[PDB]
RNA sequence: UGACGGAGCCAGCGAGUCUAACCUUGGCCGAGAGGUCUUGGUAAAAACUCCGUCGUGCUGGGGAUAGAGCAUUGU
């Protein structure tokens, strides 16, 4: 998550090329959509519904996130980005 | 009347007892 | 020599001295069925209608040393092995009896099968620690050798009525009650020696006590549903000596053990909820040197 | 005193070391009588369940659970 | 004047004073029997001077211990130190030196802090 | 297994605070605390 | 509950009192 | 062989749900507005055993307990067992004091 | 006395006080009715914080079941607590039974204040009543609203050079507590003014309060009933009915 | 990594004729100053050991503050 001017936004390959270039980090490294679609696949797979699956997220910056199997990730990346911003700043997300 | 030689205040402080008090109600 | 009494959702330890309750085990979520002591008397095992077998310290209801998820069906029998202090035998409505080790109680050490209906009693033969007898409602007393496979009995004894209880009165002779009668069988001959139908209604419980201070050396106590508890003499061809009549159907009966060294109790537990206990009671130094 | 010398702690009795490790985890720092009571009840439970000498069970547990080979990170 | 001995035992702020005189076997701590010394969990620390050498060594003596200061643990250690030292001193004053040396050997073999005070003074590095 | 929808705020700002009249009054207490502390420090500096 | 549904979108009293009062005032 | 003995999981007493697994005293305590001493007094008045579970309770005893809880006068239970504009003005005063002291 | 009861001025003052208490919220906070007795001469007895019981023959102020009661006992507390809990006469009588040492250990400061909030009536053994001011704190003792009473629980008599055996008599205890609850009390002072609670606003009627006032006057002015009664010397110049916040309304002006 | 009561039991520092709250309802005395009394509301060894009792868990535990529904009690 990075602060614009004031808006905290999750860094994006498509919407934040100027910010990524200014901070010097390559734009191809800013891909949270892969994590989003992998979360969708894992949580929608039948093993999760059977209750035999657990998911952890290990970010590149060293943050470790535990995903409760009962969560429903929003299907759209915009809502996923907002949820990840609040999770990364508040350290937890409730139901 | 009662008297305790250790405690003189018992004689004024004592509540009077009655047959209505010693009754089941 | 206190005695444990099982009612709905409660196990009470009654003192032999005062005939008053001194301990109470009320942790059970559903109705508790059988409670028993180890041979050394340190642990008390209880079986629950939820399939649990809870092993407590015998005189401490707060501490639960062991809790076994024996079955999903109700466990009606929990007994400790008499010869071995490490073995707990549980019989449930799975129609499978299970021998557990007290140390590792995650899986049954042995599973005994081959019963077609409702094992609700089991017993251990005194001389032989490998033998287990299970009595079931199909009428067959099945003897299992635990050193073998144990899935199938080595032999079976056919008590025609559904077997309410099984007891072993000697290394060779066992007594099984079900129906109006009880039958005493020899194990080496696999044949019944005697059968006594002295009762009107079904015989529910049996107890055996020997070498206690009495004219009669061994005694067999049989309690039935017609309110009768009767004494039989195993030396005198299992003939009838004494009897008591109570106010209702007697589910359970017990007599204080042979080494009671105090008051002796005959205890009956009725279907009405009553518990009836009948007892047999048990100068100066200068002047002295002068 | 068992902390003054490097290998002095090996001369300490092993039940004492078990008690000292039970005083760990913060909330009961210093409550050694409580830890000794816990050891007493633990040995009673061990002897009741296994019908063995519980000191021997403790010794066998330690000798089994001591790892024989380990790793170390190399930069 | 009976034969009697006075000895001291210390552990932190606790101090125990033992009077060991000729007697019959009365072992009292703070005017109370030794079998009521609290805590239960630490009573055998008080018992062990008796049990290391035997109750026959105590068959002919009377021990009276008065303890102040400290807490439960410190007081228990002060009691046991005072009792052990009082035994050694009585057996050296009115019984034989061989008995004294055997008692000192037994106490030293088990725990020297029964005899010599354990002083945890700071050591600057 | 059950599924629970997460509780999150769109356009989340960690700096901004999350009934409403009570919240305004509480912000007013925070402003009062800042002003009182600042005036205390200023008065002490002038006194010295 | 949700099966690929997606996350949902957002009298005497005053006389005695005045008597005491004007008594004090008179003193 | 016929053996007939002489239980509800959830009991609705005084418009309050209680569990039969808990005791009678525990159920009367879980009923809101009743303390442990009041529950014990109600059980003693209704003559039900305190060790008895709520599920294994007689219907007549339950009706008597309901009537006793409904009528405290008839039960005669004791009452002992029954049991910022100012800050805005402060901010204004702080502002005025700050202005006057800055002028000073 | 009889003229004080039969005077319509007192009854009119009582309706005036009731109406003023109803109208004024500050007086509506108050709930108790006090009389202020002007004794003619100085009483001459030092205050000792010991309530002395004034009997009320006609009516009862309170029932013991209504109040919250704290009993403070001498501290082998097991015998007294177990006897009073086990006996059915006093089983529900006391909200809490505590010893003085346990009270000192448990309740301190704000805990004492919430204790005062919780409990309405305090009674204690006469042997620990003198120790109570340090344990209960000053905020029980100021104002004399909830001064602890003195009850004697064993019924035995202390004799010189001999021990007094300790028992507990629940019938005697409930009799004394019933008398305390049904009867009003006073504490002597040195000067002339005296304050006695005579009735409760909600629970008592105006003739009942007037009869309680008459009984209080007779008990205090009667030459007999010494030493609990007979403490007023020189007669009563004037009585003043008032609540805690209300002004004094004069009756029996002499 | 409990709570709730009972019981048992253990410190070392500290001794200036000096140590210590506020408002409030009234009665009386007095020329006053005030004094005395009455009322009511706010500020202000532990551990540890032992015995008994409750009972442990996202089976969320609490805290509200309003409102609604249904009933207690009801002019």
């Amino acid at each position: 998550t990075h602060k614009i001017s004031d808006k905290y936004v999750l860094l994006n390959c498509d919407d934040h090329q100027g910010l990524l270039k200014k901070m010097g980090r390559d734009i191809s490294e800013a891909r949270p959509d892969i994590t989003h679609q992998c979360l969708l696949t894992l949580l929608d797979s039948p093993i999760n519904k059977a209750g035999k699956l657990q998911v952890y997220i290990q970010t590149s910056r060293g943050i470790l996130i535990e995903v409760n199997p009962t969560v429903r990730i929003p299907r759209t990346f915009k809502r996923f980005s907002g949820l990840m911003v609040q999770l990364l700043h508040k350290l937890s997300i409730r139901s | 009347f009662v008297k305790d030689h250790r405690y003189p205040g018992l004689t004024p402080g004592l509540a009077p007892v009655g047959l209505s008090d010693e009754e089941d109600s | 020599h206190d005695f444990a009494v099982t009612s709905s959702t409660r196990v009470q330890i009654f003192s032999s001295r005062t005939r008053q309750v001194i301990k109470t085990f009320s942790r059970f979520k559903d109705v508790v069925y059988s409670a028993s002591f180890r041979s050394d008397g340190k642990l008390l095992c209880a079986g629950d209608a939820t399939g649990l077998v809870s092993v407590y310290d015998s005189y401490n209801p707060r501490t639960i040393l062991l809790s076994i998820n024996a079955s999903t069906h109700p466990t009606h029998v929990t007994k400790f092995h008499t010869q071995d202090n490490k073995i707990l035998a549980t019989a449930s409505d799975d129609r499978v009896t299970r021998l557990w080790d007290i140390s590792n109680a995650y899986e049954p050490q042995l599973e005994l099968t081959g019963a077609t209906d409702y094992v609700r009693t089991l017993s251990f033969i005194p001389a032989a620690p490998h033998l287990v007898a299970t009595g079931s409602y199909d009428g067959l007393i099945r003897l299992y050798d635990t050193r073998s496979s144990g899935s199938t009995p080595i032999y079976s004894l056919n008590h025609d009525q559904p077997v309410e209880n099984v007891i072993a009165v000697s290394p060779t002779q066992i007594v099984s009650c079900g129906g109006n009668n009880f039958k005493v069988w020899d194990l080496t001959s696999n044949k019944k020696l005697y059968e006594r139908g002295n009762f009107n209604k079904a015989v529910t419980c049996l107890d055996y006590v020997e070498n206690f201070d009495s004219p009669m050396q061994s005694a067999l106590i049989a309690s039935s549903l017609d309110g009768h508890v009767k004494v039989f003499d195993p030396l005198d061809n299992f003939q009838v000596k004494f009897g008591w009549k109570f106010s209702g159907p007697v589910l359970s009966c017990a007599v204080s053990p042979s080494t009671a060294q105090g008051n002796r109790h005959l205890v009956a537990g009725l279907s009405s909820g009553l518990l009836a206990i009948r007892t047999k009671k048990k100068k100066s130094n200068n002047f002295q040197r002068m | 005193r068992y902390a003054n010398k490097r290998f002095r702690k090996a001369q300490c009795p092993i039940i004492e070391r078990l008690t000292n490790s039970l005083m760990m985890n913060g909330r009961n720092n210093g409550k050694k009588l409580k830890a000794v009571r816990i050891i007493k009840h633990t040995l009673d439970i061990i002897n009741v369940l296994t019908d063995q000498n519980p000191i021997q069970v403790v010794v066998d547990a330690i000798t089994n659970t001591g790892p024989r080979e380990d790793t170390t990170r190399v930069g | 004047a009976v034969p009697s001995v006075q000895t001291f035992g210390k552990k932190k702020s606790a101090t125990a004073v033992a009077h060991v005189k000729a007697g019959k076997g009365l072992i009292k701590v703070n005017g109370s029997p030794i079998t009521l010394v609290e805590p239960e969990i630490l009573r055998f620390k008080v018992y062990e001077p008796l049990l290391l050498v035997g109750l026959d060594k105590f068959s002919n003596i009377d021990i009276r211990v008065r303890v102040t200061g400290g807490g439960h643990v410190s007081q228990v250690y002060a009691i046991r130190q005072a009792i052990a030292k009082g035994l050694v001193a009585y057996h050296q004053k009115y019984v034989d030196e061989q008995s004294k040396n055997e008692l000192k050997k037994a106490f030293t073999s088990y725990d020297r802090t029964l005899l010599i005070a354990d002083s945890r003074r700071p050591e600057p590095k | 297994i059950p599924t629970h929808a997460p509780k999150y705020e769109e356009n989340f700002n960690p700096d901004k605070k999350s009934d409403r009249t009570r919240s305004e009054i509480n912000k007013m207490k925070a402003q009062l605390k800042k002003e009182r502390k600042f005036t205390m420090k200023e008065i002490r500096k002038d006194a010295k | 509950t949700d099966r690929f549904k997606g996350d949902d979108d957002i009298d005497y009293y005053q006389q005695v009192q005045r008597g005491k009062q004007d008594k004090k005032i008179s003193r | 062989s016929l053996v007939v003995q002489e239980f509800q999981h959830i009991l609705r007493l005084l418009n309050t749900n209680v569990d039969g697994n808990i005791k009678i005293v525990y159920a009367l305590t879980t009923i809101k507005g009743v303390g442990r001493r009041y529950s014990n007094l109600v059980c003693k008045k209704a003559d039900v055993d305190l060790h008895k579970r709520a599920g294994e309770l007689t219907q007549e005893e339950l009706e008597r307990i309901v009537q006793i809880m409904q009528n405290p006068t008839h039960y005669k239970i004791p009452a002992w067992f029954l049991n910022h504009t100012l800050a805005n003005n402060v901010e204004s005063k702080l502002r005025d004091d700050l202005e006057r002291l800055k002028k000073i | 006395s009889n003229d004080i009861i039969k005077s319509g001025l007192a009854e009119k003052a009582l309706k005036a006080l009731i109406l003023q208490c109803e109208e004024n919220p500050s007086l509506k906070n108050d709930k108790d009715i006090h009389i202020i007795i002007n004794t003619g001469k100085k009483m001459g007895i030092n205050r000792d914080n010991i309530p002395r019981i004034i009997p009320l023959t006609k009516y009862k102020l309170f029932k013991p079941r209504d109040l919250n009661i704290l009993l403070i006992t001498k501290d082998p507390s097991a015998l007294y607590r177990e006897t009073l809990t086990k006996d059915e006469h006093t089983s529900e009588l006391f909200k809490e039974i505590i010893s003085v040492k346990n009270l000192r250990r448990r309740f301190k400061g704000s805990k004492l204040t919430q204790l005062y909030k919780d409990f309405d009536l305090v009674v204690a053994d006469y042997r620990v009543h003198h120790l109570l001011p340090e344990v209960l704190g000053s905020r029980f003792y100021h104002g004399s609203k909830k001064l602890p009473y003195m009850i004697r629980m064993s019924k035995e008599v202390k004799l010189k050079r001999q021990q007094m055996v300790e028992k507990c008599d629940p019938i005697y205890v409930r009799a004394q507590l019933r008398s305390i609850c049904k009867n009003t009390s006073y504490i002597p002072n040195n000067d002339n003014c005296l304050s006695v609670r005579v009735g409760y606003i909600q629970k008592h009627s105006i003739p009942e309060i007037l009869q309680n006032i008459q009984d209080t006057i007779n008990f205090l002015t009667d030459k007999s009933k010494r030493p609990q009664g007979g403490v007023i010397k020189g007669g009563i110049i004037s009585i003043f009915v008032k609540t805690s916040n209300s002004t004094s309304l004069p009756i029996y002006q002499f």
